[PDB]
């Protein structure tokens, strides 16, 4: 799996409160986090399904 | 516009607002009622917010709200007909961070629901001018406060702002704060208003800033004077 899947979630500098998903390698699943709205890193998905299909097993 | 039926009495380190004293403040929520951004009514059919909020026609505009934790509170849940994101919004630099929302059904203006005034492209709000920002964003950098918050803060000169943010400050941005208060997660899209001949006028839209909502760091807002011509043009065409 891509190494970006191992990066902690990144909220960014914008001030929004947008629900996104990130893969948590320690737990083995995708979890929710609050995204600020701009400069998203790659371990940031709009759905748990997209996240698992991209990072599952990392 | 710009004249609340209920006068206000004058976000991290801000204070609770008088219920309904910022009648143009709206809450942008998803279909489940989850608040993700703020916005400002500019008339009965349009709301102005930030482009980074990524609003869609599946989201809703909630007007006349004060306490989001109150199920009995009377509010207006308005559907969004179309979203007009400024095509010049730069997803890299965050410049031109503005989006207009056209409501499916007009909002019913009242003592707790009305519009904020828009400035003229040539308006000059001097640095040091005390303005106000409002919203339901975090009060501590965690869940959002139930009741609408507010904070008085000074506008900063671009030179002073650049002393911290350097070249990240672009032409459609205006800074304010670094004075003991700070906008924070959930405040985006909300208003930064200053008085123009006594009427509260939209000078900025909460955009970005300190990644920890530091109260000693300049907050950055979309500069409405640099984007109002686009606003008027969009309204006139729709």
């Amino acid at each position: 799996r891509p190494d970006f899947c191992l990066e902690p979630p990144y909220t960014g500098p914008c001030g929004a409160r947008i629900i996104r998903y990130f893969y948590n390698a320690k737990a083995g699943l995708c979890q929710t986090f609050v995204y600020g709205g701009c400069r998203a890193k790659r371990n940031n998905f709009k759905s748990a399904e997209d996240c698992l299909r991209t990072c599952g097993g990392a | 516009c710009g004249v609340p039926a209920i006068q206000p009495v004058l976000i991290v380190n801000g204070e609770e607002a008088v219920p309904g004293s910022w009648p143009w403040q709206v809450s942008l929520q998803d279909k489940t009622g989850f608040h993700f951004c703020g916005g400002s009514l500019i008339n009965e059919n349009w709301v102005v917010t930030a482009a980074h909020c990524g609003v869609t026609t599946s989201d809703v505009v909630v007007a006349g709200e004060f306490d989001q934790g109150s199920s009995s509170e009377k509010i207006q849940k308005l559907k969004i007909a179309k979203v007009f994101k400024n095509s010049k919004y730069n997803s890299l630099t965050i410049n031109n961070d503005i989006t207009l929302l056209k409501l499916s059904t007009a909002a019913s203006f009242s003592q707790t629901v009305s519009a904020v005034c828009l400035p003229s492209a040539s308006d000059d709000f001097a640095a040091g001018t005390t303005c106000v920002t409002t919203g339901w964003g975090l009060t501590r950098y965690a869940n959002t406060p139930d009741r609408l918050q507010q904070a008085s803060l000074p506008l900063l000169s671009n030179t002073n702002c650049k002393k911290y943010w350097g070249t990240k400050i672009k032409d459609a941005m205006i800074c304010a704060g670094a004075s003991g208060v700070s906008s924070c997660m959930g405040d985006s899209g909300g208003p930064l208003v200053c008085k123009k001949n006594g009427a509260w006028t939209l000078v900025g839209i909460v955009s970005w800033g300190s990644s920890t909502c530091s109260t000693s760091t300049p907050g950055v807002y979309a500069r409405v004077t640099a984007l109002v011509n686009w606003v008027q043009q969009t309204l006139a065409a729709n």
